[PDB]
C-alpha cells in the first residue's frame, strides 16, 4: 500500500499524477531529435536499427495473397493472378512507385519500418495524377509542427498537428511544410501514421530506443575513455623518480628545441642510473570491464525488447539451449510488431490502390464488384530452427495426426501451399524429361 | 545589472589601457557617470578613467603620457556608477591587474624574487663550499651556520617556481625511439 | 518521458532535433575521407571489408535466369538460352565489358560492391557507340561536387550535386569533372547510384564502417603501443641503481667514442658488484589485454552487424550452438544487402543492355515483343551448412511431405533446377557407356 | 596584431645580430617605429635597434663593433612601437637572451658556477682526508667542519649538472652483448 | 554523423578525402620495397 507514496529518502516519483500525453508530446520532440543523434554517434542502437530491419522486413519482403471468397470452390486463382501481378510489378523498379526513381517497394518498406523504430512512427501521403498514379512518398518526422494548438469555436483542437473534430475524430494532419509555404492541412486519407500502440491515450509515438538512451550515452563515452587511458599507461613505461635534493636550474633554454633521443635498440643494455627507477602499473581497466559492462548492458536489452545475445555478439558462455530460448522471445516480439506494421500500411494502400488501378485498367477485371476482390492478405516470413531433423519427424507425426494441416507448415516458413503446388507441377514437368521420385 | 570588467590581466606601464567595457554601466545609463576606478593596492591614490566614447558602445581609454608614473605590483580595477541627484553610487565591477614596470625606462630591474633567491643560494652555497665550518667561534662570536641538507631543498623549491614562470616546466621526456 | 530531455551531468543530446539530411552530407564526405583512410592503415576493416566482399559477390558471381511466361508451358527455352548465353558471352574477358579491358563483369561486381561498403554506395555509367555498346565504368565517389547548391528560378535545388525538378524527381547528377572541365550535367540514366536504404531521407549513403571508426583507430594505436613497450621492457634487462653518494666526475670525453661492450657469454658467471642491483619487472600489458581487447572488440562488431568470429578470427571459446547461430545471424544481414545491390545495378543493367543487344543483332530475336523476354531473375548464392547429415535427412523427409518443392532446395545453394536437370541428362548419357545407378 | 620576436637564444658578444622579424610591426605600420628593445636585466642602459631595411621585408641589424662592450649576463627583448601624433606606445614582444662572454678578448673567463662548485669541493675534501679534524680547538678558537656524509651529497648534485650542461649526462649504457 | 569529423583528441584522420590513385601508387612503390624485406628476414608472412 504505503510503498511508493512519496520521495522521503528513496523515490522522485512525481507528486501528483499526471497525464501521459502532454509529457508524451514534449518528450517525443525531444527523443526524435535525442535517437537521431544516438543511432549516428554511438553503437547498439546502430545494431537495433539494423536488427529491426532485418528480422522485420522481408527477403522477400511481405508478399500479399488475396482469396476471392471461400477456398473451398468460391474462391478462384484468376483474380488472384491478376492482383498479385499487377501489384509485384510497380513494385519492382520503376517510374511509378516513387517521385524519387531510386527507390522500389520493398526499399519503402524497410525505410519505413527503421524509421519506425528510430523515430516511433512515420508517415507516407499517396499522389494520384503526375504519377498510373497512387506513387508513395515517405515523409521526413520532423516535418510536423508541435506548436499548432488552440481550438476554433466551431471547431476541435488542433494540438500537435492533429486536427481533431467535432466528434473528435482523426480529420487533418497539419505538417509544417515542404521546407516553402509552410502549413499545409493534409487530408487524413493522403496521409497515414503507423503507430505502434503501448499506452493507448496517445496521439504519437515514443522512439523504442527510449530506455536504453540514457545508459548507451553514458557507455560510449566510457568506451572512449578506457582505451584511451590504456594507450597513455602502456606509452609512459617507466617513471624515473628522484628524491628531494636535485634537478636543480634544468636550463630553460635547451628544452624549446628538441626532446631527446635516446637509443636502447640494442638486446642487452644493462643500465646504470643516478638515483632511482620506477615502473608504471597500469590501471586501465583490465579484466574487470567484462564482467561490469555486461551486467549494464543485460539491461539495456531488456528495455530494448530483444535477447541480448542478438543486440550485441557477446556470444558467450552459451549451451544449445539457452540460445533455442532466446530466440524465442525475440520471436514473439517480431511478430507483433510484424502484424502491426502491415496492419495499417499495406491494408490501407490495397484498399487505395485498386480502385484507380482498376480505372486505369492497369488491372483486368470489372470495378462494380470490388468486394469480390477486396480481401487481401499479407504474409510475413518466419525465422528457420536450428535442429532441422527434429523438427522434420515431428512435423511427419503431424500431418500423420490430422493434427497440422499442411498449409500452417509452409506458413510458418512463409512460402505458402498454392506456391507450393506450383512448384510441384513444374517438378512433375521436369520429371518427364528425367524421372521423379523412389 | 549587466557588467563588462576586462582590463587585460597583462597591463603594461606607459601604454595605452583600454577594455571599452560592453554593459557595465548600463543600469543607471541616463543620469550616472563611468569610473572604472584604478587604485593600487599598497599606496597610491586611486586614479580613474572616463568616457571619451562613441554613444553607442561606450569605450574607455587611458593616455599613454598619463599612465607614466604609475606605480609598479599590484592594482585593483573597481567599476562605479554615480549620481548626485539619488546621492548614490553602484557598484558592479571586481578585478586584478598587475602593472609591469616600465619597459623603456630606468636603471634597474631585477627579476621577481624567485630568481633572486635562487641565484643567491647558488652564492651562498659557493662560499661553503671551500673554507668549510658549522662554527666559526672565535672569541665571543660563534656564527653557526644553516645545515647543508637544509639549504638544498631551498635551492629545488625556488628552481621550480622559476621554471613555472618561465613556462619550461612541463617534467622531461626522453624518447627511446630505439 | 523526461530520460533524455537535456545534457544535466551525462547527457549531450544536441538542444533541438535537427534535420540528418545536413548533416548527414557533411558527415559523409568527411567520412569517405576518413574510411579512405582507416581502411588502408588500421585493421578490422581491412577484414570487414574483405568479409563483406567475399560473402556478398560470388565464386559464381550472380547470375542471371529468366523465365519468358507462366513456366508451366507458357515460358520456352530457346528465348532464355539465348539471352543468358549473350550476358554471359561479354561478361567474359572481352574489348566490350569497359573502357579498360583489365576487368571483366564479375570483376565490376566484386568492385562496386567494396566501393558500396567502404564509401556507403558507388556509381556506374554506361557509354554507347564506341564500345556492341553499353559499355560499364564505374567513376569514383569523390568526383562528385558537394559544393553546387542554390535553386533556379525556375528549377529545383541542386545542392550536393543532384538535379532535382519541378517534382522534386532526380534528372540528373553534378559530377566534378574527368579531373580537366569541371561540371558535366549527366542524364539520370547515364548515372546510377546505389544506396543501401536506412533512413529514408537521405540523398546519400554513409560509410557502414562509421560506428566503428572511432574505436579501431584509437585500438590500432593501442596495439602499436602495447608491443613497442614490450621490446623496451624485455631490453633494458637489469638496472644497476646506486644510492646518493657517488658516481662524481663520471668523466665527459670517454662517453662520446663507443658504449663499453661485457661479456657474459660464459655459462656460469656469478657477478660482484659495488653497490646495489634490480629487476626491470616489466609492466607491459600481461594478460590483462585479451579480455580487455574482446569486450572493445565485441562493441564494434555489433556495429558493424557482422558476428565477432567474422570480423575478428579470435575463434575462442565457442561450442557448435554458438559458432550455428553467429552464422545465422550474419546470413540474414548478407541476404539483405545481396537484395539491394542487385535490386538496382542488375535490373537497370539488363533493361537497358537488352535493346541495344537486340538492335545490333548480338543477340537473335525478334525486338518488337520486348516483353515476352523482359523478365530476368537474378540469383544469389548461398553458404553450405556444418552438418550435412542432418540436413540430408530433413530435406529428404520435407520432399516427402509435399512441403519443399524441389526448386526451393536447389535455390538455397544458389544452383537452379533447370541446371540440376540438364547435368542429369549429361549424366544419363554418361550412363549409356557405363552404368547407372541401384 | 601580429609579432615576431624570435632572437637566436643564444647572443654571442661583439658579433653582428639579426632576427629580421617578420611582423610584430606590421600593425600602426604607417607612423610607428621599429625598436626590438634589448634591456640588462640587472643594471645597465636600454640599448635600442631600428631598421636600416628594404621594404617589403623589415630586417634588423646590430653592428658588431657597438655591441663590444655589451654586459656578460641575461638580457630581455621586448618590442615596441610608438608614435608621438598618438603619444602612445605600444608592446606586442616579450622574450629572453644571454650574452655569452666576449669570446675573442680578455684576461680570464671561468666556466658557470657548476664547475666552480664541483672544482672546490675536490680541493675542501682533499684537505681533510689528512689531517683529520672535527674541532680544531686551541684556545679560545673552534673551527668545527662540515660533516663529511654532508660534503659527499653537494658533490653528486653539483656533478649532475655540470654533466647535464655538458649534454654528456645520458644514464651510461653497458651492452653485455654477449 | 560527428563520429570521426577531425582529429580532437582521438584522431588523426587525414584533413580531406584524397585519391586512393596517388596515394597508392606512392605506398605500392615503398611496399614491394618493403615486403620484400619482410618476407625474407621476419616470420609469418613467409607463411603466408
Amino acid at each position: 500500500y504505503r510503498a511508493a507514496k512519496s520521495d522521503r529518502i528513496a523515490g522522485g516519483f512525481g507528486v501528483f499524477p499526471t497525464t501521459p500525453r502532454d509529457e508524451l508530446r514534449r518528450e517525443i520532440r525531444g527523443l526524435v531529435g535525442h535517437s537521431r543523434h544516438a543511432a549516428q554517434n554511438f553503437d547498439y542502437a546502430r545494431a537495433y536499427e539494423m536488427l529491426t530491419r532485418r528480422h522485420v522486413i522481408g527477403f522477400n519482403g511481405i508478399r500479399l495473397q488475396m482469396d476471392v471468397r471461400d477456398p473451398g470452390g468460391k474462391k478462384d486463382v484468376a483474380a488472384g493472378a491478376q492482383i498479385e501481378s499487377a501489384w509485384a510489378r510497380w513494385g519492382k523498379m520503376k517510374n511509378s512507385p516513387t517521385p524519387c526513381g531510386r527507390l522500389s517497394w520493398w526499399g519503402v518498406e524497410c525505410q519505413v519500418a527503421t524509421g519506425i523504430a528510430r523515430e516511433g512512427g512515420s508517415f507516407v501521403r499517396i499522389h494520384q495524377g503526375t504519377n498510373f498514379g497512387f506513387q508513395v512518398e515517405p515523409i521526413p518526422f520532423d516535418l510536423l509542427d508541435l506548436d499548432l494548438t488552440g481550438p476554433t469555436p466551431g471547431g476541435g483542437f488542433v494540438e500537435s498537428g492533429v486536427e481533431f473534430d467535432a466528434t473528435d475524430r482523426v480529420v487533418a494532419y497539419h505538417m509544417w511544410s515542404a521546407a516553402a509555404r509552410r502549413r499545409l492541412r493534409i487530408p487524413a486519407a493522403q496521409m497515414l501514421y503507423v503507430l505502434v500502440p503501448e499506452e493507448i491515450g496517445q496521439a504519437l509515438g515514443v522512439p523504442r530506443s527510449a530506455t536504453a538512451l540514457r545508459l548507451m550515452n553514458l557507455s560510449e563515452k566510457f568506451q572512449e575513455s578506457a582505451l584511451t587511458a590504456a594507450n597513455y599507461g602502456a606509452s609512459n613505461m617507466v617513471f624515473f623518480e628522484r628524491a628531494a635534493d636535485n634537478g636543480v636550474v634544468t636550463g630553460p633554454e635547451d628544452d624549446a628545441q628538441i626532446p631527446i633521443d635516446q637509443i636502447e635498440a640494442g638486446t642487452l643494455t644493462e643500465l646504470p642510473p643516478g638515483v632511482k627507477a620506477v615502473s608504471h602499473n597500469p590501471a586501465y581497466p583490465d579484466a574487470a570491464v567484462g564482467p561490469f559492462l555486461r551486467q549494464m548492458g543485460t539491461s539495456q536489452a531488456a528495455g530494448l525488447g530483444v535477447s541480448y545475445e542478438t543486440l550485441t555478439a557477446d556470444l558467450s558462455g552459451a549451451n544449445f539451449s539457452s540460445l533455442r530460448a532466446g530466440k524465442g522471445e525475440e520471436r514473439e516480439e517480431w511478430r507483433m510488431l510484424q502484424r502491426a506494421v502491415f496492419e495499417g500500411l499495406h491494408d490501407r494502400v490495397f484498399s487505395r490502390w485498386l480502385p484507380l488501378a482498376m480505372l486505369s485498367g492497369e488491372v483486368r477485371l470489372p470495378l462494380a464488384k470490388l468486394d469480390k476482390f477486396d480481401a487481401a492478405t499479407w504474409r510475413p516470413r518466419g525465422w528457420p530452427s536450428v535442429n532441422p531433423k527434429d523438427d522434420a519427424t515431428a512435423h511427419e507425426k503431424d500431418l500423420k495426426n490430422g493434427v497440422r494441416t499442411r498449409t500452417e507448415i509452409c506458413a510458418e516458413r512463409g512460402r505458402d501451399f498454392a506456391d507450393v503446388v506450383a512448384e510441384a507441377a513444374a517438378e512433375r514437368q521436369m520429371m518427364r524429361d528425367a524421372g521423379l521420385d523412389p | 545589472m549587466t557588467v563588462s570588467i576586462h582590463p587585460p590581466a597583462t597591463l603594461v606601464a606607459g601604454d595605452s589601457w583600454a577594455w571599452e567595457a560592453g554593459a557595465v554601466f548600463e543600469d543607471h545609463p541616463d543620469p550616472w557617470a563611468a569610473s572604472y576606478v584604478l587604485r593600487p593596492e599598497a599606496g597610491g591614490d586611486p586614479v580613474t578613467v572616463s568616457g571619451g566614447l562613441e554613444v553607442l558602445a561606450p569605450v574607455f581609454r587611458l593616455p599613454a603620457s598619463v599612465t607614466a608614473d604609475l606605480p609598479p605590483g599590484e592594482w585593483t580595477w573597481f567599476a562605479v556608477a554615480v549620481d548626485a541627484t539619488t546621492d548614490a553610487r553602484a557598484v558592479l565591477a571586481q578585478g586584478r591587474v598587475t602593472v609591469i614596470p616600465d619597459p623603456l625606462a630606468g636603471t634597474e630591474d631585477r627579476r621577481t624574487p624567485a630568481r633572486r633567491i635562487l641565484a643567491a643560494i647558488e652564492a651562498t652555497l659557493e662560499g661553503r663550499a671551500t673554507k668549510d665550518a658549522d662554527t666559526y667561534s672565535i672569541e665571543g662570536r660563534s656564527i653557526t651556520r644553516t645545515p647543508l641538507p637544509d639549504l638544498l631543498r631551498l635551492r629545488a623549491v625556488y628552481a621550480e617556481q622559476v621554471a613555472r614562470e618561465t613556462g619550461r616546466s612541463p617534467y622531461r621526456q626522453r624518447r627511446v625511439s630505439f
